């Protein structure tokens, strides 16, 4: 319970499944996502599932 | 009881009036009545007559020359404050001017004009809503009974059920002449007498003793009010929609179901507020009363003044909270039945139209495709849907154009995205209320009973304002039909049901007529204007519109007002049409875009593939609600009705009209004429300049004239010689 | 109930069947100007060549 | 049997809807058809002159 930036927000989730911010980049709006990263995320939730 | 009946206490008038001889040397004979600024009409003497030409002077004693015909010959005080309107005997203005005035003033808000009463829209909570009141009223005996609007729906229920026809109750009024307010008391009769209230412990305070029907059928008016209520200039409580509640009764007597239709919806005040207008009652509520777990996964801010839809500021009601007021709405979900996930379902389809205008969209000058600054604002949107979140973001400012039937992808220019996210807002509380009324109506459905009614004319409005647009208009548009219908059933269905009845009646009308104007049938109605005909072609305009009417009506027909000059090469364009309570002005430069609604297609079609089951509901056909693009062959919707561009809903209004007044010209009707006393919304405060114009203007003068021998008292033949039989053991065996 | 939904169809089959005939006035009202139109139509032509 | 005169006049007001369904199609057609001839008529008008 805490939304406020949700730069920082979404830095804090990404940072406790551990990617730095260069492999998926940031701007203001979006994220862009280099080769995998996106479908490393998608990996990662359909490990358990 | 001196040609009067025997008194009660502070719901009556003050009826044990004297005869104090002080006012009898007055009658000799040659007193009139006089136009004054400060009073309205006033009392005057002839003291010499020329021929044509009158001196007479006034209470002031102001010697003052007249023209003849302006004399209104003088009423005496025989008819001072009576609990029925219908002794005064000469009914030209003042005399019903003066009366009123000082009934309001007096306490007595509603006051009888035989059946259809006037009432004068207090502002207070009065405590004469009370059991006691609605105790020894169990189908009483009507002196009892006097000036109060339980009396007027005990008369209806006891011929009603009797005679076995269809009835209406009509309340017309003006801004925030307190409808709502007025309706419930019509209800809260037919709660606590004719069902099975089981009454035998006496309370007069605080009843609550069932039934069940009766509470709930209650509680569904709070829930429409915090969610369909909002707050205006002239009006803190201002109900932005118009119901029709259809109260029905089975066989034996108590309360069989009731059927609510809707007719509009305030959608587009959800982007800004004017000025001093309230948002939507039920997201303040949302706000202030939800609790720390609630408010993290509802995605409610700590802080307040974030909230982006809500413009000016966060303006205050009068003597209420939001906070307190949202623990009792909730918990009349929970007594209507609703289930303890879709208590948190309703709330999440409501607050992200709370939500949703957070999102910034900005200018980044290389193309114009702007992209909104952030995601917090998209997401508390976003969860409570429960919508794909890849898809939003991205396809709101890039979707799947059709092309005519193929598909090319488009990035959108900066406001026309910012527009659409104030259109997505508009088109998710339009849909839910829409949903939310029917949904409410099936826990009220008449379970195995019968469909046998009263119907409610309950259409909140008649709100005048600088601001009228087309909202205001097609809301105004019914508010005329029913002052039409006064005067259809005033003079006309009153005394045409005297008739069927056959009676010891004469036929006598007066002549108030806004046919000549406004149009009463559905096709006259679709006929009704440059908009169905029109809607589809590039070209036209509110522009051309106002062209178009100032063609097809001005000159010839002498009803409608033209601007004062908005018009000549640069236009709002502006035209008023003759309604009894106020010449109104309206704007047209925006309509055409409020007749067609434009959104985004791939984000609502996506939306419809959502989640929360309540969220999904409010989307497709079957029913008939959304599914809302690609192509409908060409008609004009829709679904239901027409084909497709996303609404058009002056043609579907048409479609419900139709149905609506078959049944009102058939339904015997019931009537209360509630009007206001001042423009400040305070409570008590009586204006003189106000109530001059209302008190001509409401069809009341002509309105004592027939409907003083009219009858407020019907019931049923057999009954009532069955009942009395034997009083007579002298002269019937 | 169902003594009732006979009377009260019955009164809706009086709704929609105006609403058929009225439209179908607006339908006759395209159905006559239609034959106005082409002998507009006629007479525009013949002249103009 | 009651129910039976119910599903009659349901039946009916059904095809009086889809009559009327037709009739939708129709007179739209008929209107879309009108603002055609307009734009034959009212411009051949204009080359007379």
């Amino acid at each position: 319970k805490g939304f406020v930036d949700a730069k920082k927000v979404t830095e804090a989730v990404l940072g406790a499944i551990q990617l730095d911010a260069n492999d998926y980049r940031l701007g203001n709006t979006k994220v862009f996502f280099r080769a995998g990263v996106l479908g490393r995320l998608e990996e990662m939730r359909d490990d358990r599932l | 009881m001196a040609e009067d009946p025997d008194p009660t206490e502070y719901l009556y008038i003050s009826m044990e009036q004297k005869r104090k001889d002080q006012t009898k040397p007055y009658d000799g004979k040659k007193m009139v009545w006089v136009a004054d600024e400060k009073e309205g009409y006033l009392l005057g003497l002839i003291k010499s007559t020329q021929g044509d030409i009158c001196t007479v002077d006034i209470e002031g004693q102001e010697s003052r020359q007249v023209k003849k015909d302006l004399l209104q010959q003088v009423n005496p005080p025989k008819y001072e404050k009576c609990e029925d309107m219908s002794n005064l005997t000469y009914l030209n203005d003042a005399s019903v001017l003066h009366n009123l005035k000082q009934r309001y003033y007096a306490n007595l808000i509603y006051t009888y004009s035989g059946l259809f009463c006037v009432a004068i829209n207090p502002y207070k909570r009065f405590p004469i809503y009370t059991n006691r009141t609605v105790q020894i009223y169990k189908g009483r005996r009507r002196t009892e009974v006097p000036p109060h609007l339980f009396a007027i729906s005990d008369g209806a229920y006891s011929a009603m059920l009797a005679n076995r026809e269809n009835q209406s109750m009509l309340i017309t009024g003006e801004s925030g002449a307190g409808k709502t307010e007025n309706t419930k008391k019509v209800i809260a009769y037919y709660a606590n007498v004719g069902a099975a209230t089981p009454k035998p412990g006496k309370e007069a305070p605080t009843k609550e003793k069932k039934a069940t029907l009766e509470d709930q059928v209650v509680q569904t008016n709070p829930v429409l009010e915090a969610f369909g209520n909002a707050k205006t200039v002239r009006n803190d409580n201002s109900s932005r929609f118009g119901k029709f509640i259809r109260i029905h009764f089975g066989p034996m007597g108590k309360l069989a179901g009731a059927d609510i239709e809707t007719y509009l919806l305030e959608k587009a005040r959800v982007i800004s507020q004017q000025t001093l207008e309230r948002s939507y009652h039920i997201f303040y509520q949302l706000m202030s009363g939800g609790i720390e777990n609630l408010k993290a996964d509802l995605l409610l801010s700590d802080d307040i003044y974030d909230y982006h839809f809500v413009s000016q500021g966060k303006i205050e009601i009068p003597g209420v909270d939001d906070a307190e007021e949202l623990r009792l709405t909730d918990t009349a979900f929970d007594i209507l039945g609703f289930s303890h996930e879709y208590k948190t379902d309703v709330y999440k389809i409501t607050a992200s139209c709370m939500h949703l205008g957070e999102m910034k969209f900005k200018q980044r000058p290389r193309e114009e495709q702007a992209e909104a600054d952030g995601t917090e604002e998209g997401e508390r949107v976003a969860h409570l849907l429960g919508v794909n979140a890849a898809d939003l973001y991205k396809n709101l400012v890039k979707p799947k154009i059709k092309v005519g039937n193929e598909m090319v992808t488009q990035g959108r220019n900066a406001t026309q995205v910012s527009y659409s996210v104030g259109g997505l807002a508009k088109a998710m509380f339009d849909r839910t209320f829409k949903w939310l009324v029917k949904r409410l109506n099936e826990t009220l459905d008449t379970k195995q009973k019968r469909q046998y009614f009263i119907g409610v004319l309950d259409i909140a409005g008649f709100e005048i304002f600088d601001y009228n647009g087309f909202e205001q208009l097609c809301i105004n548009f019914t508010n005329e039909k029913l002052q039409q219908f006064f005067n259809h059933h005033m003079f006309v269905l009153e005394q045409e049901e005297y008739k069927r009845e056959g009676i010891d009646w004469v036929f006598i009308d007066f002549g108030l007529d806004l046919a000549a104007c406004i149009e009463l049938i559905e096709k006259p109605m679709g006929i009704l204007s440059i908009l169905e005909e029109e809607s589809m072609f590039p070209k036209a305009t509110d522009k051309s519109f106002q062209d178009k009417l100032n063609a097809n009506h001005l000159g010839k027909s002498p009803n409608f007002v033209k601007p004062k000059p908005p018009k000549p090469g640069q236009q709002e364009a502006h035209f008023s049409i003759a309604h009894y309570a106020g010449t109104v002005p309206y704007n047209i430069t925006g309509w055409l875009e409020k007749n067609k609604d434009p959104v985004n297609d791939t984000v609502v079609d996506q939306f419809k593939k959502g989640s929360n089951k309540l969220v999904q509901e409010i989307f497709e056909d079957h029913p008939g609600l959304g599914a809302e693009e690609k192509g409908g062959g060409g008609k004009g919707g829709g679904g239901r009705k027409k084909g497709a561009s996303f609404q058009t809903v002056s043609a579907l209004y048409r479609e419900q009209l139709n149905r609506l007044m078959a049944s009102l010209h058939s339904t015997q009707p019931h009537f209360v004429r509630c009007i206001i006393p001042n423009e400040l919304k305070q409570p008590g405060v009586i204006d003189s300049g106000l109530v001059m114009h209302q008190l001509t203007c409401n069809g009341v003068l002509e309105g004592i004239r027939i409907c003083r021998k009219g009858f407020p008292n019907r019931m049923v033949y057999p009954d009532f010689k069955q009942r009395y039989t034997i009083l007579a053991a002298s002269a019937v065996p | 109930k169902l003594l009732q939904e006979k009377n009260d169809l019955f009164l809706q089959l009086e709704s929609e069947r105006s609403g058929a005939g009225d439209v179908e006035e607006r339908l006759t009202k395209a159905i006559s100007m239609k034959n106005d139109l082409e002998g507009q139509v006629q007479e525009l032509q013949e002249r103009l060549s």
